[PDB]
């Protein structure tokens, strides 16, 4: 089952023309159809007789019912206003220490101001994703080492114990069966060393 | 046929624990045993029935004479105080250009707030050895361009030109049979090119 | 579990492949020449090995990219744009050895520094197994033809089945295949590019019907 | 300005040196059918400048990779001299620049 | 510029390129060149120009950059947001590209 | 801490890895494993934990990051002066790593 981005991630004054300004992303409706209380915010903040974009489909004004009609990736971003939400979450967990191990990395993915992330794999399921920014987080300054080595892994198959703060939420993945977190280490796995 | 630290590339006090501080590093037998005003400069400044530690021996100074005793690899950092160089002289020389060619980088050498070098041999014999520093020299602003390169042919084995100006002089490297000066360039050559 | 079949992308058709299967370059069995490229090497061509991958998947990707390749030769002007590429499924048995298993024996044996850290990456990036000396006919069991109309975008897949295919209950040996520490310079790992790829495996599927260009997987393991 | 472009070329020497006191880096482009492309990027004073750091990461890329690269000199007021390198352009893998 | 932003599917980045940023000198153009991966050696998705602009203040690599360089040697199938606006690359008008991740499978790539 | 600086010969990194800097911010750690070749998987040399300094606010590579992935990459034996201080790494202490040098025969590293 995916992960539901919070209600409260909703840009107001949403994206344009399928342009959500940098760090938001395009709902998706598979999103807005698991969100009950973003569904019902709709509903209330929505004018008469509107059509809006979604990275899916589109979603028509309270007068047209208040519905959520699916569409072609990109499809609905014909129309002005598009829903976008904020990549980052605060999640107010403490900022502990979390980390999974065998782990691969892949799907890489980079918005513009924003994270560059990846899908740590564990022999075929999605086990966690991880992301870092130069630009924002509180590891915001650690970026430029991780990157480095982020990139390292990704080209060689090379099996890793990945760490992550559950401090920060990441909802840039669309649609994902897996929790994004903030990466805050990386080791590569080292067996006869209690690695992995 | 050794490099030998002149007298002035020594600490005034010695240090605990066999960590001689960073930007400085131990002396060895070989490189003790054969400097007249380094043994005099101890006899005329060791007192007592004391010892101290080389990289790879002993010195027992004061009472005891001063024999140099062969050892082990940092096996007296044991005691009370070990011999300290200081790796960096500012030879004065002038700025002119030399170059050895067809050398292959080799033996890397990297240390905490200092310098990294590597030496370039040719032929199996060792040439010259160069070094680079983000933290002091005069060409602390060609770091970032030369740790490329230099990390580029290092894994690749490839032959190169490899450019040092002497105004600087290095005894990063234990027992040199080589002189070590500052890196000042790198070319990836055609034959009598132009670039080279 | 030793997988029982194997894949192998190859540019050769059936009609031979089904007559007389793969034969290894030649003698140089030594595990760290083959995995490190050296063995494959233009020029240096001599590995007693067929490579070959027990992940259909994996040559599946490699082939659908040869073919893009030759799309965008053809929007360069240096091609015609079509493309016959083809999978064989290989019957595995006990000459069929993994490169991984014994890659880490071989580093196991001689020691860490004889090893080359990504060359091991490789060997599991790709399920290479390592058929020793020949890849027999009665041995290849079926294979997909694949031919892409570059300008059209024609795709167009076909399989066929060799009648000289023995069937037999086997899989690959369990053990790792040994050998001698290697004697020679090795810079590092041979790798072909976009994607990523043992230049046994590139190379082996060649024929006659331009130079590849091998580079260091060191090199550009890591960003400059 | 007279520019020109140079498409698939294959960078044959590759160097970081210092042109009195300031960094300097060249290439050299060569096509067998011909003479050699040299152009280098020269560290304008104006420490700022990244691009020269990523150009010469950039240019040291298309080294490693072997790939035929498409670049883009201007030129120098005095011949047998390398113009200045403005644009550089890594050709597919494994073919050529359209 | 383009009215509103496309979004193209199973593309692979084929070429990469740095340039000097046209207008702002602190920023330069790293541009590429993607394909529909199979699609025809003539359709208008075989050939897409893109172009970001990269901060030259800021030191190291953005995470464009980064992925930028990852999915180019390898040459992974990725979903791109392309435009509105339009950069100039290689004479011709190129799209900004300002998102980009990698496709899973015939799921979020078709 | 441990009591002096030890010096280890034939090391081999086999891992590295990154953390943050648990008493602070403004720097983190590079670590790794180093193993002594010839020593049974049983002894204590067989898998060195070691960690080294990065400061944060000074962007780039130091150059014993350099030579950690050179040498890495490459499996090069090394010589390290690890101590006397202790950093932990994957739960446990591991040796602050303050020179290496790469091995050039049995002559420097024995």
């Amino acid at each position: 089952g995916i992960v539901i981005p919070p209600k409260a991630l909703f840009t107001q004054q949403g994206g344009a023309y399928g342009r959500c300004p940098n760090g938001t992303r395009a709902l998706t409706v598979a999103e807005l159809r698991g969100n009950a209380e973003l569904q019902t915010y709709l509903r209330q903040i929505t004018p008469g007789w509107s059509i809006y974009g979604l990275y899916d489909g589109t979603y028509l004004g309270q007068a047209y019912g208040g519905i959520i009609k699916d569409a072609p990736p990109g499809a609905g971003f014909i129309y002005r206003e598009t829903f976008c939400i904020t990549t980052i979450y605060k999640t107010g967990q403490p900022a502990a220490d979390h980390y999974y191990s065998k782990v691969t990395a892949t799907r890489l993915l980079a918005s513009t101001n924003s994270r560059l992330c990846a899908v740590f794999v564990r022999d075929g399921q999605s086990v966690i994703g991880a992301c870092a920014s130069p630009y924002e987080g509180r590891y915001r300054d650690m970026y430029d080492a991780l990157r480095r080595l982020l990139y390292m892994i990704y080209m060689s198959g090379l099996a890793v114990r990945v760490h992550v703060s559950k401090e920060e939420q990441y909802y840039d993945y669309e649609d994902a069966t897996f929790q994004t977190y903030a990466l805050t280490g990386i080791s590569l796995c080292n067996p006869a060393a209690s690695i992995c | 046929g050794i490099v030998i630290p002149p007298q002035e590339q020594i600490t005034q006090h010695g240090s605990p624990y066999g960590r001689c501080a960073n930007k400085t590093r131990a002396l060895t037998v070989a490189e003790l045993r054969g400097s007249g005003d380094l043994q005099e400069y101890l006899r005329h400044v060791t007192r007592g029935w004391s010892i101290f530690a080389l990289y790879d021996g002993t010195y027992l100074g004061g009472e005891y004479g001063g024999v140099i005793k062969d050892g082990t690899p940092g096996g007296a950092f044991d005691l009370k105080t070990t011999f300290c160089i200081m790796t960096t002289r500012n030879t004065g020389q002038p700025a002119t250009d030399h170059y050895y060619s067809n050398v292959t980088a080799t033996r890397l050498l990297s240390s905490t707030n200092s310098r990294l070098c590597a030496v370039f041999v040719r032929s199996g014999q060792p040439v010259i050895g160069a070094c680079t520093s983000p933290y002091d020299g005069k060409y602390w602003s060609m770091y970032s361009r030369l740790r490329k390169m230099l990390y580029l042919i290092y894994v690749a084995g490839i032959s190169v030109r490899v450019h040092v100006s002497k105004e600087e002089q290095y005894y990063d490297y234990e027992d040199a049979t080589f002189e070590t000066y500052a890196l000042t360039g790198i070319s990836i050559c055609n034959p009598g090119s132009s670039l080279c | 579990d030793p997988p029982a079949t194997v894949y192998r992308y190859d540019s050769r058709p059936p009609e031979d492949v089904f007559q007389n299967g793969f034969t290894a370059w030649g003698n140089n069995d030594n595990v760290l020449e083959h995995l490190t490229g050296r063995s494959c090497q233009v020029g240096s061509s001599n590995s007693a090995f067929v490579s070959t991958s027990s992940s259909r998947r994996y040559t599946e990707v490699y082939l659908e990219h040869r073919m893009q390749e030759a799309v965008e030769a053809e929007r360069a002007g240096r091609g015609t744009g079509h493309f016959i590429g083809y999978i064989y499924e290989v019957r595995a048995d006990n000459n069929f050895y993994g490169a991984a298993s014994s890659y880490f024996e071989y580093v196991d044996t001689y020691g860490d520094n004889a090893g080359r850290i990504l060359a091991g990456a490789l060997a599991t990036y790709q399920s290479e197994y390592l058929a020793h000396r020949r890849i027999p006919p009665e041995n290849i069991r079926r294979v997909t033809r694949v031919y892409h109309n570059g300008i059209t975008g024609e795709t167009t897949t076909t399989e066929y089945s060799n009648a000289r295919y023995v069937s037999q209950q086997t899989r690959a040996n369990p053990n790792p295949y040994t050998s001698r520490r290697s004697v020679a310079s090795i810079v590092g790992t041979l790798v072909r590019m976009a994607p990523v790829v043992g230049a046994c495996m590139a190379r082996q599927a060649e024929s006659s019907e331009e130079a590849m260009v091998l580079v260091y997987y060191e090199s550009i393991a890591y960003s400059f | 300005l007279p520019t020109h472009l140079y498409k698939n070329f294959t960078v044959q020497e590759l160097a970081l040196k210092l042109k009195g006191k300031n960094q300097e880096f060249c290439l050299t482009a060569f096509m067998s059918g011909r003479s050699l492309v040299r152009a280098c990027l020269s560290d304008a004073g104006h420490e700022h400048d990244t691009w020269f750091d990523t150009m010469l990461g950039f240019a040291i890329s298309a080294y490693a990779l072997k790939s035929r690269i498409a670049l883009t000199v201007e030129d120098s007021p005095y011949p047998g001299t390398p113009g200045d390198l403005l644009e550089l352009q890594i050709c597919p893998l494994n073919g050529y620049c359209e | 510029d383009v009215p509103y932003v496309l979004v193209k599917t199973n593309m692979v980045v084929t070429s990469v390129a740095m340039k000097p940023y046209e207008v702002t000198p602190t920023r330069m153009l790293v541009c590429g060149i993607a394909a529909k991966l199979g699609a025809a050696a003539s359709s208008p998705d075989a050939h897409v120009p893109f172009c970001f602009g990269k901060d030259l203040k800021r030191p190291g690599s953005s995470p464009m950059e980064v992925m930028l360089r990852a999915v180019f040697m390898q040459q992974r199938p990725l979903r791109m947001f392309l435009g509105p606006k339009q950069l100039t690359f290689e004479g011709k008008p190129a799209l900004e590209l300002i998102r980009m991740v990698e496709c899973s499978g015939k799921q979020d790539c078709p």
